[PDB]
DNA sequence: CGTCTGCCCGCTATGAGCGTTGCATTTATCAGGGTTCTGGTCCACAGTAT
DNA sequence: ATACTGTGGACCAGAACCCTGATAAATGCAACGCTCATAGCGGGCAGACG
């Protein structure tokens, strides 16, 4: 996705003639930087009265639709902005005829006029930074989301040069020391179009060679950023050690500028925890920690949960809806969900498509009680962790989610579109308690009257308890229809 | 392949393997391996092969071969089928038909000889020559690859020589003619002998599957042997009357040979565990020597037969 | 080549508003109900059981055909392939400019020109389930409400809504590649892989074929079946298996749908174990129907087995349905479509020609360890339950079902005697007056009854039948 | 590539009891009607002559392919086929265990290189060997190859798994090179099996001994019972130092390996080289009266009309002018009457004469007016000179 | 040889009709091996299963397909066709043909 | 006695068959954390001398 | 008629292999180069006329 280059002019004196930052969308005003972030599902007021698949299906889509920005959000995204605007300074090509000022510095500098000038461009210092926190805090989509802004791919023109702006990471499930290098080589040829996987992300080449290529492939264009997601899915005994992993991660000085970032829950942590300059250089500008949220941070509770709720509440669709929100209903989110963000959302959802299930038609916070001891076992732990509040055991347990719930949900909408059918003609039949008279319900309707020959064999039947199939026979022509 | 030898009776699939590369002048074993299955990452084994089905399909057109056949009458399952239970059993045979190798000798805990028990190649001072008059080949028989014995139930004893299965891996090497046994008596036990002998029809038994004790009634077999035989006093082991009775028929020499040797001055041993509740599928040795040893008046199959029936 | 001049209706949904691609197929009104009103049954009159036994196996032998029941899995796949289908024409709209244009004129505007900001942002689904679960059949007809080639009269842009490829047995890639110019030809008559199909080209270069002519002409689906039939070692390892789907996928754009069985599972394993909502791959699994659900029996297990027993055809047949006979299916058949209708059908054929004209649980055992042998495999490994056995014992389909169908057809001849029901039915004139012997079998022995019958309808008093039915049976009983 | 499950018979002779291999092959017919049973005709019918032009100018050409004619050698040459495709396999008995001892020989012909390794002693090979030369012109490649049409070629075993080859008949390359005869031999033993020999053996980087021995080995896998070779003249163009090798190597075949060889060439190839067939072209003339062979196989050809106008009888003077236009070659015969036949529907005159046969050769047959005129001259320095004349 | 088998192959996996061969004089004799090279080339092509092929030359590429019974018997097949030019009188008039052309 | 124009033959050029050889290609080798194997443990219990 | 002793069954914990990942190295295999054979060629030598 090639967009065409247009330059704008910046504030900052820092950058006045360089085209690498001034292609970019302008420096973020924060006033309303995250407030584009802000989505929400339409709901429309239409939308009530319909299909239960329909409505099910879009309770589904809720998870995927919605995404509150909180005020956290926003240093985060200064912080990006910073850290990828600011990392250009050292691969300008905006260099004019320096040839001839060499060669005039380095005539004046010999003949006494000047006595020192500088010759050196090797100019880049190189930016880090972990984002740690609880798995399920919101770690990717909230900074996909941000990410999104930027263009990944920009065009000049004047030159033949592209910017990669952002390049997005992800490990697999075991993960080893040679899947990112490949997994990098995945990415960008599925950013662009050409085939550099091949070229040059061959088996027979050592790791090294794949990181020392990374370095070329990432200077020929002018990348600005390069996000390695969820290390905690690295397996230590594939990996070789709980050593080498930083040996590794802290050889990020070979690949020029490109500010690399790093995601991942406290396990790893305190895998990159073990001396001074790993510290120093893994995390090299603060390390923005994500907490769940609380209630209360200061002695009144805090606004942004109560905003949360109640937009997350408006979004409810069902028949029967009270409009107000009891104040028992918040405190059951809070002490079942502890404001870990995943939790919360996938709780609301469930909750809303078993009550279509149920019948019931209304949303208590007892069915939150009964959705969460029934479909939530795998996230105990985390569950546990928090409530005690040791962080040994949260460290320990701060790996797992509930797995193959998207499976769960499919059976959950499945049963619901199962439960649906019913049959105004099978309501006929359902008043036969005795059975076996079902032999005359068949043979006599199928080419007789169907109209009062289902209810009034009832009205036979209990008016002469005292009798069996065979002749109640005779006589219903006179006694029922006639 | 287009013309697969049919195996002879009693000789392993490996050595019907091994005839077919001689047959068509295939001297590297990656051509073999290339010919015959279609890949080359097929480990060789002796007894417990892997990867059949193959070797049936090139033998599709005689119907009378098929994978229960091949199992049964020209491997080596028919001595580990009867002893490790019923599931297993059937499971290991439903494996061995897919292309997992070490499943198979890792599944059942009886097979599970992790090292090889001297696992170079055999033969016999006269079944050679029978084997020449009759067929004009040679091939590794089954009764020569006894798990342990090293004893043909009709000769004396076996002659080793050379080579391992472990040094060369993809080769499927067969006796021809240039090699055969020198002029030399190898000296022979007659209990050893008499043991081979009586275990060996086990190999050839129409009703060899389905005879298959379960777990829990190996111990009550035991202990009702143990109480017609009158040799318990009240669930108790004399601790010297059955290691005489041992004794009587197997020495402290022809055990060690065996690697089998009695431990009765110690609590833990073989014959102790077969008293006590068992736990996992013992080897063919141990229940062949005990039965054996304790009654000296039956055979396998009606021995096995009543076992299994109570 | 079913050609429908292109008419334009109003869709209540605002982004559809204005896209000449999607009003002209039929409207979401009439299409809630166009699912459920795939419920086909093979009525018959009371008077087609009086018929001669050909007449009625020949009839009860299509009903592995004609037979369709809608379950609770069945509507929610309609729903998904009529929204992933509608959703996929929100981009290639004539009337407005390319997606590319959009995208600078947003890259201006949040340049120099005044405005906040712009987002730079840009579904494949498998159906993997347990095999003879009934999901080409399935498609087939729910597929068959959207007109397959939509004509414009406006612009000169043929639309073909939906398109739909079959593999062969142990097929490569270049089959399918080939076989999609194949379909889109049956589909417009064209020569379309005439010359742009030839030998020459490769993989790369057939696939960038692909992509522009399924841009050009207007495409909304197409679904690719049975990849269980293609070859594995003929194309290679399972990692260019994935990648040359995940290309095919990517760069022709339009919803793409694949079905199979479990044993591509493990070959889309990456990309789905990791929920991956961006790049699709979404998962619907389809499972053989469960008799127990929740402790509970299942309510569409004892809706499809009452529709499926109101309509046996037989002499003597006991009409009324057992917990033990219900109980046995379960246990012979495991609950899969497939075989349990089969087991049905091949129940009531030899039940025509063995002995007493009743079903009975017996000789569905009969049937299960005589004729339906080569399952054999997967019904242990369901009735087992590790899901292991059941992934790696699919792929297995009974072949030469024709052949038996037609021998059974045949082999009803060779049956000189007759039963005293159909005797006594014959040796009566066949008025079609034995509604009535039918009706009143148990009550009465038929030594009183054919006879009195036969002086009755002599003198019948009067014409009328059902009408006049009582006054038999006042002589009748007395 | 005739896959047939065989069933067995019981010969009379007990050096054939119990094989497999000679039970399944069919009977030797009897002489007296084996030429009967070589007799092949078209069918004709009268409706033809009723038709239109194009029509029936079509089915005249079909003559040359579908007309044969046996004679006295051929009745010769099948009886010394079958002997010597029957006693090639008293030696390689399966059931009795003596094929596995002359194919467990053949692997370590193969590892050491030598051809000449022996393991066991009593390993004995019965085979035959016999050369084919007659002038050329005489059918010696459509005689053969309708001889050998009563073997169904490969016929499969049931109680072992042999796909055992009747026969099988490669050419000479022009080249006469070594590494040529092991691939087209290869070509062969798998165009009529389905399988692919010349992508295991002849792919890789092989010597000449190994792919030597190879060949022979993999013409005892399946009891092969009769390797006709035919154009022989091809050795004599080869490298030097490769004539005799192959000289050396079919006479090593034939008594080591035991495979029956037959080797057909033109009469170039006396000088390059078991026994010795000579055939020669139909002579009218034994002593002193015109031959019945000759007399029925002209008398039997004239039938095979579709002239709309024709005679009774033959005439000595018509009889004569085809004779000297001939000189007694086989092939030149039919190629004559169906060219005389075309030109007489080509030119409108519904009957065939003499004049109209010479005219038919000297307008037709311009390639070949040379040598036929040296044949009818008959000067002993003119059939010495060029090749492959009959002498 | 590799390359000639290779053609029957070819020409049966399809089933070719007929194999023209023109402009053999076009060809150097003294880059292939030689007269003998040429004709025992042209008459391998018997191998080749079916496939009829027809020659075409000049005239003074005549002697090469000559003097070898077997080679002259496989270049004749059905007869020999001369074409030639038109003489103006074959009989005592001047010939129909030339004048039609030439009119024409 | 020079020299000038046709021959030829050691060359020059090129096709065909075979003999080294660069090359990934595949194979082989070595460090490492975990998981079942196995070993002894002990705890309640059956039979017994006091 | 009971405490003491041996014993059967369920059970922690150290350890020996073992699958696996990363890295270094032997190697068959088409990929060109060698050599042999064969047909032409153009300037040098015998030769013979001015
Ligand atoms: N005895 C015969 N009866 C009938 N036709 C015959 C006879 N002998 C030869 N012919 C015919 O003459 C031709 C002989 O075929 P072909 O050209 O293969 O023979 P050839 O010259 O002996 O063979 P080669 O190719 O080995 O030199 C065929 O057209 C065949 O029909
Ligand atoms: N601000 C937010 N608003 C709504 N949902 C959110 C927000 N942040 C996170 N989520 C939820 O988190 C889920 C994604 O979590 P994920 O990115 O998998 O966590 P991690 O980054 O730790 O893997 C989404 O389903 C989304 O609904
Ligand atoms: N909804 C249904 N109701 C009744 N029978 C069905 C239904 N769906 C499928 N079947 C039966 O299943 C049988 C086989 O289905 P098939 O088309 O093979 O499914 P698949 O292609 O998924 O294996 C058919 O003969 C059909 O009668
Ligand atoms: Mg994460
Ligand atoms: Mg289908
Ligand atoms: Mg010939
Ligand atoms: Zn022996």
């Amino acid at each position: 996705t090639r967009i065409q280059a247009v330059y704008r002019d910046t504030g900052v004196e820092a950058y006045r003639d360089n085209p690498f930052i001034e292609a970019l969308p302008p420096l973020q005003e924060s006033v309303n930087s995250a407030a584009s972030l802000k989505s929400s599902l339409q709901l429309t007021s239409s939308d009530l009265q319909k299909s239960r698949v329909i409505r099910a299906h879009t309770i589904c889509r809720i998870p995927d639709d919605y995404f509150q920005p909180l005020g956290t959000h926003l240093l985060l995204s200064e912080r990006i902005s910073v850290m990828i605007r600011g990392g250009y300074v050292g691969r300008n090509p905006k260099t004019g005829d320096l040839q001839k000022h060499l060669q005039n510095g380095y005539e004046r500098v010999q003949t006494g006029e000047l006595e020192t000038f500088r010759f050196e461009e090797a100019r880049s210092t190189a930016q880090s930074l972990l984002l740690i926190g609880c798995s399920g805090s919101g770690k990717t989509t909230s900074l996909h989301r941000i990410l999104a802004t930027y263009p990944q791919v920009i065009y000049h023109r004047e030159l033949n040069v592209e910017q990669v702006v952002y390049l997005k990471i992800d490990c697999s499930h075991n993960g080893s020391l040679k899947e990112i290098c490949l997994n990098f080589f995945r990415a960008l040829d599925r950013a662009l179009g050409s085939n550099y996987e091949r070229r040059y992300g061959l088996k027979r080449h050592g790791i090294e060679t794949m990181l020392a290529l990374m370095s070329q492939i990432a200077n020929a264009h002018a990348l600005g950023l390069l996000v390695i997601d969820e290390i905690q899915h690295l397996s230590r005994s594939r990996s070789g050690g709980s050593q080498e992993m930083l040996n590794f991660f802290v050889t990020m000085v070979n690949i020029i500028g490109v500010p690399v970032m790093l995601i991942g829950t406290p396990k790893a942590r305190e895998i990159f925890e073990a001396d001074l300059r790993s510290a120093r250089r893994g995390a090299g500008f603060g390390a923005i920690f994500w907490d769940p949220i609380q209630q209360t941070q200061r002695g009144k509770p805090n606004q942004e949960w109560i905003a949360f709720t109640d937009n997350l509440w408006q979004l409810q669709l069902l028949q029967r809806k009270d409009a107000l929100l009891s104040d028992e209903v918040r405190d059951v989110w809070y002490e079942l969900s502890q404001g870990v963000m995943d939790i919360v959302v996938k709780l609301f959802v469930l909750a809303q498509l078993r009550a279509l299930a149920l019948g019931n038609e209304r949303i208590t916070a007892g069915l939150l009680r009964q959705v969460y001891q029934d479909e939530l076992k795998p996230v105990h732990p985390m569950l546990e962790a928090l409530r005690s509040g040791i962080p040994e055991r949260i460290a320990r347990y701060s790996d797992l989610v509930v797995p193959e719930i998207d499976k769960r949900l499919i059976q959950l909408q499945l049963d619901i579109a199962a439960i649906q059918e019913q049959t105004p003609e099978e309501k006929a039949l359902q008043e036969l308690d005795t059975e076996d008279q079902r032999h005359l319900y068949l043979m006599l309707k199928e080419d007789y009257d169907s109209s009062l020959l289902i209810p009034t064999i009832k009205k036979a039947f209990s008016q002469n308890p005292t009798m069996t199939r065979q002749k109640l026979l005779p006589l219903v022509l006179q006694w029922l229809m006639e | 392949m287009r013309n697969f030898p049919v195996p002879y009776s009693n000789e392993l699939i490996y050595s019907t393997i091994a005839r077919a590369g001689v047959y068509q002048g295939i001297v590297s074993p990656k051509q073999l391996l290339d010919e015959v299955y279609g890949n080359r990452k097929v480990v060789a084994t002796l007894g417990l092969p892997s990867h059949l089905g193959v070797i049936a399909r090139h033998l599709h057109q005689t119907g009378r071969y098929a994978v229960q056949q091949l199992i049964y009458e020209h491997t080596l399952f028919p001595l580990y089928a009867p002893f490790v239970g019923k599931e297993r059993r059937d499971e290991a045979i439903r494996l061995m038909e897919y292309q997992a190798q070490g499943a198979v000798h890792l599944m059942l805990g009886v097979a599970a000889s992790r090292v090889k028990s001297d696992n170079r190649f055999r033969y016999c001072p006269d079944c050679v020559a029978l084997q020449l008059n009759r067929y004009g080949e040679a091939f590794w028989q089954r009764d020569w690859y006894l798990p342990a014995l090293p004893y043909c139930p009709k000769h004396g004893a076996l002659v080793f020589f050379d080579r391992a299965v472990d040094d060369h891996r993809h080769q499927f090497w067969a006796l021809g003619h240039t090699e055969l046994l020198s002029d030399y008596p190898k000296d022979s036990l007659s209990q050893l002998t008499a043991l081979a002998a009586y275990i060996a029809p086990l190999l050839d038994a129409p009703r060899a599957q389905e005879l298959s004790p379960s777990l829990e009634q190996w111990t009550l077999f035991y202990q009702r042997l143990a109480q017609d035989l009158g040799l318990t006093k009240s669930k108790h082991i004399r601790h010297d009357l059955v290691a005489e009775r041992v004794r009587q028929t197997f020495s402290d020499e022809a055990l060690e040979k065996l690697d089998l040797k009695l431990a009765e001055n110690k609590d833990t041993c073989w014959l102790k565990s077969i008293f006590r509740k068992h736990r996992k599928a013992f080897s063919y040795l141990q229940h062949s020597i005990v039965w054996q040893a304790l009654l000296p008046k039956l055979t396998v199959i009606e021995a096995l037969q009543q076992a299994s029936a109570l």
